[PDB]
DNA sequence: AAATAGGAACCCCACATGCCCTGTGTCTGCAAGTACAGAACTAGCCAGACAGACTGACCTATTTTTGTGAGGGGAATCGGGAAGTATCCATTGCTAAGACTCAGCAATGCTGCAACTCTCAGCAACCAGCTGAAGATCAGC
DNA sequence: GCTGATCTTCAGCTGGTTGCTGAGAGTTGCAGCATTGCTGAGTCTTAGCAATGGATACTTCCCGATTCCCCTCACAAAAATAGGTCAGTCTGTCTGGCTAGTTCTGTACTTGCAGACACAGGGCATGTGGGGTTCCTATTT
């Protein structure tokens, strides 16, 4: 029979087989279920898709056709859930959000 | 030559799926690689802890789903759970 | 060789730029020495952990991945280097 | 649990300004954008804009730019909308709806509506109005102009009532919606299907897209039972 | 264990806090409690034993009466006095 | 009389400029020399990959920038606009570093 | 009659409560609050007594640490009265 | 059904918590803010604990579940297991 | 031959065999070395002994018979190394260190 | 009815060895039990990570020593390393 | 790397007060207690007290309470000792030594000694003085009064110099000391052995116990080489 | 009124006992890790120019500190009522132990194709130059 | 307070370029397929305990009103200091080359760890007792 990738069987773009191998060899459990790598790949694919779509939108609003680390930082820090997920994460060459305290601006 | 075995090609496939005409730089590629590795480690480790707590020796989709509920905030958890359930259901039908 | 008195290499305008990126409008003249001390402490911690990681590997070169491990160990995860 | 309170009807003479609140409760206030939608008998539902209380970020419809101004109050969990220079064609119902920052998410919960009376992607719904008996099958087509990657949602609006979400992401059932409602389609063709009908199902159904920056609604479909 | 008469022997042999309990005849082993500082002696016994409640001289003295059965400490007809036996001396 | 900007507006211009860019704000060579000097006390004749020094610099810039935001918040709390070492100490104490 | 000057009784209370270790919130109100909060997630839940005890102790420790940080913030602003703004500053710097 | 129980954390109790923290003078608006922050903290911890119990197919929250929730929120608690 | 506990061979009080079993069944590595359980049991015993000695000193300074959680908290919080090791740890029935800011004190 | 298998007796032995007269309460006993479990988990997990990074499949005394150095601060690490080295040397001689 | 700096000799008339610094560098200042030791030619070394800069906690020798007070200056990483009412019997060298908060640790590093002049457990060092050539064995005994659970250290003091640590915890070699030095014993009897002597090894050797609150040195042992 | 007896529960810390299951002793197989040798690779050092960042002085404006004083906010007090708490009993329900069964997962070997490396063409982004709009700054009526 | 003129900066457009991204050729290592077995997990039943609910009596705390004091806050002066310019100077950066010390890869092999099994002693759950402790009443100096 012709070999069908488990990713294609699950309708995914992430490698189900590689995820299964990493789970088995990663010192997590004595055994790994059949659907665990599928679930893991689906979650990872969803997360990367969401971040990539937000970063691509940020790049497009900046009139750029290539995602750079700054666009990833803008995508993450402008989303409260993504910022909470990656609160303790530093992104290289990502800069900081443009934020100036109100009291520092001139009054008149 | 050591076959570093990254996630670059799959992330590029996802990017072309969501933004057909948008490329990505090498630095952003490495950052997204690190993000995928970090999230995989977090979810796998927490699922392993869940399995250990209940005196189970296997990691199933239930452990992964509970891990996803525990570490992802807000609607991120809900949508990741939906995606994982859909993928597992489709895979079971082969 | 031997290196000595290099924390002074973090000059006043560099600290001013770092403060500006943080949204600081006015900086006192005593901020620079305190910032130098804080940076020295942070660097000492991270470099000590990275050197321990390198030593355990029986290597003599501090790889970037060792720095990544040292930072991750301290709740300072860094993306973009491995 | 989640509830978005709104003020009552306000009578305003033309040329003045008005403001209505959207006091929200039952969830983490800063995690969800508040989207404002106006509904008129001659245009149907129309998207105005949203505000993100997390970072005060806003985004307005081009045809409502300047006319509407959105503000957020983190202390009281309230969002206000201001209309300046109230022209005669502003006597309509203005809705404030909750929507998460996730792209897959839609306008899930709505305010009751403040009936204010004064003194792009074209989203086409094929069946304008239809009739059905107590247990037949109905299907509503919502062919779109451009391509949207399944960022389509279906809403049910009882007369003189706020719309209720049925389908989001073009296939996913919303919370509390029975499995009788079933969405399908992707790209430019979308469909909403109701298998078993009830007297409750007598309402107007709209399909909303949020794949591109100006969100657009369908013309609606008045569905009548027996 | 039996540490109570060990306590009563140690402070007398070490000359500690003679205001409460003190000697008149070391040969026979008799000693006299002070009618005033015996409360302090009982409290110092209680803090060493680290019990729950501060003990009074009554609860302290209740213990010596069980020593008569074993014979280490017996009560004679003389106000505030007891004595060790020859063996424990 | 040459043109002069009132104090404060150039500071806001610099804040706007440096919050829009992403390059490293400390010169690379002085930072690398500092890193080598610090490492001298843990092991002699050590070697550093260039990417290692770059990762260290990225971490240091991120840490100092976050600390400066916290310091600015503390200074504003005290009804000031000038950050002082006491603000840094308060921010680091509350963060748990001291 | 005799009246203590303001701040003396407060200092006595600070000395007293920094010396003891028992829970400063009555057990029944906290149990009711915990059950009410858990009612939102799962209906007809059940709590071990040690579970409520651990929750109470964690809450006391968290609130005490938060109040220490709040007091530090208040002293920074040349005050001795803690206000909601100090709580907010402490929570913001902590990252909550 | 239980309601309004956040009022059970009385003003004197909050004053006692402040006293243990070394606070000398307390403003009149501190109590509502403290009730809010306590409610937020409790909601987070209880949500994690209830998730832990639900995974084990149990209907009783144990001290282990609360300890695990606090540990995964970086608030390790000693003495309950 | 006569059975001899590995703890006795290493001259320790903590169980080397139990630590070995926990390492093997704890999902830490494919294999566990022979000296690793001995090393980590010795480390655990040292830490336990240091904390217990400090807590006992604190209890004796309060003229108490028994170590209670307050004494453990006093021992840990009064040592900077132990405080750093247990910075994010809450101790039940532990209380807090007695500390009053100098500004609050009256003149 | 499942032989809970705590650390109480070993901690009690250590206490009686280092302070022959003082006792310990049940609450403090449970606290020290939790402390031993926590430190075990920390050191074992960090040693597992150390073995994983260097592509090793076995945890040795070298891994535990490095984990102790990385986790304990100041002279705590030095004295713990001395104790572990002495114990391993004694055990090797049997 | 670790250095504990002190001041120069003090010429002070009786009845006044003097304060000397112990400026420290090369380590985390707040992690180590700074212990103060006085040295008189007729009572050897006596322990005065210590200060813990982490929390400014002090503990003085019962015979030095009131006479000496220790202060910590965290900003300058300096510790001062203030001696009040300088009696004629105060002319001595005052050493400040670094000791960790760990019970196993000892006074590892010493200051150069501030010579100030004015115008219980007992340690028994059995062998007062010995003579030996360049290659023999020498043993020093430090029989104790009460028991100490190996909380004994051995120090070497060259004349007009600060004492140098050799053995801590009664068996462990100090930092940088050659393996020729060897300590043994526990309980109440302790021993120090020198493997092979040199012309350098001629000095005075003291045994310090820190198993109980008042730390007590030994009587001393003058070792003569060839 | 202080001192003494005494019955009767009760508490703490050893000490003993039964048992059972898990850690130890012994042997075997084999692969994880090591010593060694050789290839390769990359980090440290050298060197020179040069342009732009840094530095110290100077003046000024503008920010912080200090000294008022008023007033209303919070602390100190108190007494009655409202919960909290301790304990006691009954119910019930829910958690896990024990036996039984078998479906899914590990282990194994072979194979083919997907993912890795290396390369190179071409193009998104960058730089330089220029120009126009917006905004800061200093009189001025 | 209300604009107005002047100067500076920022934003946008257009052409040259340039280093960086994406796609193709070669290949190789790992995922998929097909068996085999066996054990960890699912299912039922039920013992056993702990959580829940109610009662009662007692103790502890909480709440609202009064008084007043001292803390916070608004405000003006001073006096301290940082920011903006500028002339001069010094150092980072870029370029490329050479070791040479370090890292990587391949073999032989050896040493230590997993697996299997018998078994016995350590550790856990109860228990029993000494030496008091506590508590209340009565009796004799």
């Amino acid at each position: 029979a012709k070999a069908k990738s488990r990713s294609s069987r699950a309708g995914l773009q992430f490698p189900v087989g590689r995820v299964h191998r990493l789970l088995r060899k990663g010192n997590y459990a004595e055994r790994v279920g059949a659907g665990a790598p599928v679930y893991m790949a689906a979650v990872l694919e969803y997360l990367t898709a969401e971040i990539l779509e937000l970063a691509g939108n940020a790049a497009r609003d900046n009139k750029k056709t290539r995602i750079i680390p700054r666009h990833l930082q803008l995508a993450i820090r402008n989303d409260e859930e993504l910022n909470k997920l990656l609160g303790k994460v530093t992104i290289a060459q990502g800069g900081v959000l443009p934020n100036i305290q109100a009291v520092l601006l001139p009054k008149k | 030559r050591s076959r570093k075995e990254s996630y670059s090609i799959y992330v590029y496939k996802v990017l072309k799926q969501v933004h057909p005409d948008t490329g990505i730089s090498s630095k952003a590629m490495g950052i997204m690689n690190s993000f995928v590795n970090d999230i995989f480690e977090r979810i796998a480790g927490e699922a392993s802890r869940l399995a250990h707590y209940n005196k189970r020796s296997t990691i199933t989709s239930r452990e992964i789903q509970t891990a996803v509920r525990l570490l992802l905030p807000g609607e991120l958890a809900k949508h990741a759970v939906s995606e994982g359930t859909k993928a597992v259901t489709k895979y079971t039908s082969s | 060789k031997v290196l000595r008195d290099n924390i002074q290499g973090i000059t006043k305008p560099a600290i001013r730029r770092l403060a500006r990126r943080g949204g600081v409008k006015r900086i006192s003249g005593l901020i620079y020495e305190e910032t130098r001390g804080v940076l020295k402490v942070f660097l000492e911690n991270v470099i000590r952990d990275a050197v321990t990681y390198t030593e355990h590997a029986k290597r003599k070169t501090v790889t970037a991945m060792d720095v990544v491990y040292a930072l991750k160990r301290q709740g300072r995860t860094l993306y973009g280097f491995g | 649990e989640v509830q978005l309170q709104q003020s009552g009807p306000e009578l305003v003479e033309p040329g003045t300004s008005v403001k209505m609140p959207c006091k929200a409760s039952g969830y983490t206030f800063t995690s969800y954008t508040i989207q404002w939608v106006k509904q008129t008998p001659r245009q149907g539902l129309e998207w105005i804009g949203y505000i993100y209380p997390y970072n005060a970020g806003t985004k307005y419809n081009e045809k409502f730019k300047g006319k509407a101004t959105l503000t957020s109050d983190k202390s009281s969990s309230t969002v206000y909308m201001e209309l300046s220079s109230l022209t005669s064609e502003d006597s309509a119902v203005y809705y404030c709806a909750r929507k998460s920052s996730r792209l897959r998410s839609t306008l899930d919960y709505w305010g009751q509506g403040t009936s204010v009376t004064v003194s792009d992607i074209k989203m086409t719904q094929s069946p304008s109005s239809m009739h059905a008996s107590l247990g037949e099958r109905v299907t509503i087509t919502c062919k779109a102009s451009q391509d949207i990657r399944s960022y389509l949602s279906w809403y049910q609006q009882k007369p003189w009532k706020s719309p209720k979400t049925l389908i989001y992401y073009a296939t996913s059932l919303a919370d509390g919606v029975p499995s009788r409602f079933s969405g399908s389609g992707s790209g430019q063709d979308f469909s909403l299907t109701i298998n078993n009908l009830e007297s409750d199902d007598t309402a107007t159904y709209y399909c909303l897209q949020h794949g591109e920056s100006p969100y657009t609604f369908g013309s609606g479909t008045k569905l009548e039972i027996k | 264990k039996i540490r109570l008469y060990q306590f009563l022997l140690d402070l007398l042999r070490s000359g500690d806090m003679k205001d409460s309990i003190w000697w008149v005849d070391k040969d026979k082993g008799t000693f006299q409690f002070s009618s005033k500082h015996k409360e302090a002696l009982a409290h110092r016994w209680g803090i060493q034993k680290g019990n729950r409640k501060k003990m009074t001289y009554q609860k302290m003295a209740r213990a010596l009466r069980n020593y008569g059965k074993t014979g280490e400490v017996k009560k004679v007809k003389k106000k505030l006095t007891y004595q060790f036996s020859g063996e424990v001396l | 009389k040459p043109h002069r900007y009132r104090p404060g507006t150039v500071a806001l211009r610099e804040i706007r400029r440096y919050q829009k860019s992403t390059e490293l704000l400390i010169r690379k060579l002085p930072f690398q020399r500092l890193v080598r000097e610090i490492a001298q006390d843990f092991k002699t004749d050590l070697r550093f990959q260039s990417s290692a020094v770059m990762a260290l610099q990225e971490a240091c810039e991120a840490y100092l920038v976050g600390l400066f935001e916290d310091t600015n918040l503390c200074a504003i709390h005290a009804k000031r606009v000038t950050i002082m070492p006491k603000d840094i100490q308060l921010a680091r104490r509350i963060r748990g570093e001291r």
